RNA sequence: CCGGCCGGGAACUCAAAGGAGACUGCCAGUGAUAAACUGGAGGAAGGUGGGGAUGACGUCAAGUCAUCAUGGCCCUUACGACCAGGGCUACACACGUGCUACAAUGGCGCAUACAAAGAGAAGCGACCUCGCGAGAGCAAGCGGACCUCAUAAAGUGCGUCGUAGUCCGGAUUGGAGUCUGCAACUCGACUCCAUGAAGUCGGAAUCGCUAGUAAUCGUGGAUCAGAAUGCCACGGUGAAUAC
């Protein structure tokens, strides 16, 4: 009925707003399909490392970004209010709808 | 030039990370910006206020703003004074609603950041680079501080010739990836020009 | 070679083409225009072709049509 | 064995004996056997004389060797008449189309002496 | 990088939406089967830097046209000195 | 090379007769890493020698090889000055290594239409030590013995 | 119940599922031959069978993805000797000195700044 | 509807978190009963398992005042600033790095099998339809393990070419076109049709690489309206040799 998708670069963190939200669907309402993993979308961003001339140095990062499913089947009024109100963790990108 | 940047390289461990927000490519650019210029902006005016970082989070059409110093009160002002006119100034730039956190520091001799600048102003003032290093390094040893090296760069008295000159006391692991260090930069604006520090200061491990 | 769908051609020039069309012509006729494509309507004309330095006097013809005006206007000296 | 061109063609597969006029490459030559009713691979053995001069037509459609070539040099002409610049370049022994000639330009500039 | 260079660049954001994008969809459809009266393109005498591709793009911190990317909007030397005080969220010298 | 000194990794004996031996073979006329296309260059090179000779196979291989097989080598040695052209006796390991090599690089050059004839055509012309790669022995041969002088 | 192994080498999936019934083979929902017996390794897929007979004797239906020719041909050629777990260790041992146990862990070594590719490096000259 | 497609299935492949695991520790010889090496066991992995990142005090007044910052210097109705057009793309040459070849381990037609890794709203754009084609019109899905970019190529199968400046190789040029963009003359990329140079494997001399490497085959990305033989990534097939 309602799915949640999850995404923040800190992946030390965003499975513990996963667990906190699953969490607080067990307790309350219910179901939930567990949380699911989801593939690790991880840009790469190379680039020349001396301000002038050799570019055979090159920094080479990444951004690592997460995701998290969730996923409640049975969306009681008090299962549906357990998100809402409780949820914080100013950093996760959470998705509702779809 | 040869030294991986020390704070950087230990990003992924044992250190934070002074923006923490999620945005997606066509937002990251403008808060990038956003932030390079609500620092930009708040370090020119707690200038003389001992401000050591400044962390940034936009928690959802939002952002945060936390500004860890060593004189709080100086920032906060009378009573929630200043405090007020900078989320004023810091949502009159960001172009969203504004909170505004004041971490406060400690053992700022223990700042890297808050170090550097001392030396750096200290330089300014004009007095000597050998001495303003040697108390540096001390008070620092002096609470703590399982190491520290802080050197500085070149035109130092005036030379017509350029210099540099660390100060090694104690331990320092630059290759430890889970050694804390605290690294930091701060250039002084002598009348003979311009003198580039840095400090290193290694407070554990794990 | 490009456009397939509308030739061009500066107005600012064109209006310049019907100023002595119309008119007649006169000494030569300036352009910086080197874009425009030339049109039956500038035969016998002499538009002069910026080229970078100074304005090159060009005769137009029977089959100088799908061609810019600055193909009669070398650029780079060689010699 | 003629057709066409002073050309006298022949002795392997006609699709490839065919192009041998200067006008075809292939793709005329493809279109010829097939909007003549030949097949591609067959040599000139098997195919009697009946067959050879009906291409002869089918290739008399296009503006191929001698005319073709004069009709080519017409072009080239035209440009240099206009002194435009891809007319002053056939003229002066270099490159057309835009390439550079700092260096490598060889094979319209010519093998190199001085 | 040279203040004038800069605000050049601001001159071609205002009018590349002033105008293009707007006005200059009077030529979107315009050129496309709706034939005829070719008074429709002759239009463009729009002043010139209201066409888009006339941006550059730089290093929106310094100047430099060189170097720049999309995703930070930095050249890829402010890129690394932001990279290494935190700054840019998530990103770290990557290995693999 | 230097203080590591080293073995070797032995490669999976023909997919197609169980031989070691062969399958060096095709790996060293195998080239641009074309495993498929090499081995069929061989057993099809092998399929004309094969009935043309008669003596089976394997077998049939295994005296052309013997033939431009290498018993000694001339061993550089850059000395004060000299360099020393040291005639010197070669492992049996190599031995049919260059053999082998010999061959193929022989087949290569060669006049005829494909690779698998040209290397058929040498192995035949070997196996009755007359070819291009019988010639290479037969001149590791003649410049050993005139440096045999040395020892 | 169907026993089974995994198996995999440089980026192939394998999973091989033994049934005693026959000697027929599906890989992928297809003939032995169908997929690539008549191909390059035709003949590594049967090799797990060598020193543990079969000729017709236990069936296996498998699947695999990802890599090559050679690549799946070896996720195979493992599934087949980790499957053959459920018959013992009293095979998997010979299974070992065959080798056919071990996981090839040879992976394409990535291409690394500076060079053409991995360890191929752009020529030099002094001037 | 023989499509994992609908129920279902939680097994397996995978997915991203967390753990375990390898330590010369175990046997054995070698070695001063040391360090270590060597070989064997078991094991997915043996001897820093494979790769990355990480570059000490320092050397070259080495590079960067043009990323930015800045001491001094100098111009200020000009060394600043606006617009146009042109130039950085020139061309007797010389050198460096690369791409494409000289060919049957190949070319070509046809049929056909097997990856990885990434990108995407001012975006990726299916489908359908039009066009020989580049493309064009219309139009669904997808902020995306869903949708699109996207039909890997080597390979394998038949077939043809028969050692030839060739059905090898594609330069150069003619003509006609497509898309981007106010704008493709200078100077964009691509496409159709014709054109078919040099080149038959390269003097002296010289570079790379020790294994999933070299060699070879395709795929993607950043910059970017457009403009990759470069650059950064990705798997496929897959060697030779070390006294
Ligand atoms: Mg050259
Ligand atoms: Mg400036
Ligand atoms: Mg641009
Ligand atoms: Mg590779
Ligand atoms: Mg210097
Ligand atoms: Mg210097
Ligand atoms: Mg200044
Ligand atoms: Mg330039
Ligand atoms: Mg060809
Ligand atoms: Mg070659
Ligand atoms: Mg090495």
């Amino acid at each position: 009925r309602i799915r949640i998708r999850l995404k923040a670069f800190d992946h030390r963190l965003i499975d513990q707003a996963t667990a906190e939200i699953v969490e607080t669907a067990k307790r309350t309402g219910a179901q939930v399909r567990g949380p699911i993993p989801l593939p690790t979308r991880k840009e790469r961003f190379t680039v020349l490392i001396s301000p002038h001339v050799n570019k055979d140095a090159r920094d080479q990062y990444e951004i690592r970004t997460h995701l998290r499913l969730v996923d409640i089947v049975e969306p009681t009024e008090k299962t549906v209010d357990a998100l809402m109100r409780l949820d914080l963790a100013a950093g996760v990108d959470v998705q509702i709808s779809l | 030039g040869q030294k991986v940047h020390p704070n950087g390289i230990r990003l992924g461990i044992v250190k934070p990370w002074n923006s923490t927000w999620f945005a997606n490519t066509k937002e990251f650019a403008d808060n990038l910006d956003s932030d390079f210029k609500v620092r930009q902006y708040l370090t020119k005016e707690l200038a003389k206020a001992s401000v050591s970082r400044i962390v940034i989070e936009r928690p959802a059409k939002s952002i945060r703003v936390t500004i860890h110093t060593a004189r709080p009160g100086i920032v906060i002002g009378k009573k929630g004074e200043d405090v007020e006119k900078l989320r004023k100034v810091v949502a009159d730039i960001a172009g969203v609603p504004a909170q505004i956190n004041i971490a406060e520091v400690r053992k700022p001799e223990l700042d890297a950041k808050l170090v550097a600048d001392s030396i750096t102003s200290q330089l300014e003032r004009r007095v000597m680079f050998r001495r303003a290093m040697k108390r540096a390094v001390q008070n620092a040893m002096r609470l703590g501080a399982k190491g520290i090296k802080v050197e500085v760069s070149g035109r130092l008295g005036g030379a017509e010739i350029a210099r540099t000159e660390w100060y090694r006391e104690g331990r320092v692991p630059l290759h430890t990836l889970r050694a804390d260090i605290d690294y930091n930069t701060s250039e002084a604006h002598t009348t003979y020009g311009v003198i580039g520090v840095k400090v290193w200061i290694f407070k554990g491990e794990i | 070679r490009s456009l397939k769908k509308g030739p061009f051609i500066d107005l600012h020039l064109l209006k310049k083409v019907e100023k002595a069309v119309e008119s007649g012509d006169k000494k030569p006729l300036r352009t910086w225009s080197r874009r425009s494509t030339i049109f039956p309507n500038m035969i016998g004309l002499t538009i002069a072709v910026h080229n970078g330095r100074q304005h090159v006097p060009v005769f137009v013809t029977d089959e100088m049509v799908g061609h810019k005006l600055g193909e009669f206007a070398p650029t780079r000296t060689y010699r | 064995a003629r057709i066409a061109g002073i050309n006298i063609p022949d002795h392997k597969h006609a699709v490839i004996a065919l192009t041998s006029i200067y006008g075809v490459g292939k793709t005329r030559s493809k279109a010829i056997l097939a909007a003549a009713g030949i097949a591609e691979d067959v040599k000139i053995s098997e195919l009697s004389e009946g067959q050879i001069d009906t291409l002869r037509d089918e290739v008399a459609k296009f503006v191929v060797e001698g005319d073709l070539r004069r009709e080519i040099s017409m072009s080239i002409k035209r440009l240099m008449d206009l002194g435009c610049y891809r007319g002053l370049r056939h003229r002066r022994g270099l490159p057309v189309r835009g390439q550079r000639t700092k260096t490598n330009a060889r094979t319209r500039k010519g093998p190199r002496k001085p | 990088a040279k203040q004038s260079m800069k605000a050049r660049e601001v001159k071609r954001v205002a009018l590349a939406d002033k105008y293009f994008a707007k006005r200059a969809e009077l030529k979107a459809i315009i050129s496309d089967v709706n034939a005829r009266w070719n008074a429709v393109l002759k239009l463009q005498t729009l002043p010139r830097d209201s066409s888009p591709s006339r941006q550059r793009n730089r290093c929106r911190q310094t100047g430099r046209p060189h170097g720049f990317l999309r995703k930070f909007g930095l050249s890829r030397i402010k890129v690394r000195e932001a990279a290494m005080r935190g700054e840019i969220p998530g990103l770290k010298k990557a290995s693999w | 090379p230097r203080r590591r000194v080293i073995g070797q990794r032995k490669i999976l004996p023909d997919p197609k007769f169980g031989s070691e031996l062969l399958a060096k073979f095709v790996n060293i006329l195998m080239v641009d890493g074309k495993k498929s296309t090499a081995e069929s260059i061989v057993y099809s090179a092998l399929e004309t020698l094969a009935q043309r000779s008669g003596k089976s196979e394997l077998e049939a291989f295994e005296v052309a090889l013997e033939n431009v097989r290498p018993t000694v080598e001339v061993k550089s040695r850059r000395v004060g000055g000299s360099t020393y052209q040291v005639p010197v006796e070669v492992r049996p390991v190599r031995r049919n290594a260059l053999a082998m090599r010999w061959i193929v690089e022989a087949a290569r050059k060669r006049g005829d239409k494909s690779m698998a004839l040209r290397l058929a055509n040498e192995l035949s012309d070997a196996a009755e030590n007359k070819g291009t790669a019988v010639k290479k022995r037969e001149d590791v041969h003649r410049m050993a013995e005139a440096n045999k002088a040395f020892a | 119940n169907q026993y089974y192994g995994t198996g995999r080498r440089k980026s192939s999936a394998a999973r091989v599922f033994i049934k005693p019934g026959n000697g027929k083979i599906v890989i992928n929902q297809r003939s032995l031959e169908q997929y690539f017996g008549r191909e390059t390794a035709r003949m590594v897929v049967r090799q797990p069978l060598e020193l543990v007979d079969m000729v017709e004797k236990l069936d296996l239906y498998i699947t695999v993805k990802g890599g090559g020719i050679s690549g799946q041909a070896g996720a195979i050629r493992h599934g087949i000797t980790r499957a053959l777990m459920e018959y013992d260790e009293s095979l998997r041992s010979e299974l070992r000195k065959a080798g056919f146990v071990t996981r090839d862990a040879r992976q394409v070594e990535r291409k690394k700044v500076g060079l053409r590719k991995a360890r191929r490096r752009p020529q030099f000259s002094k001037r």
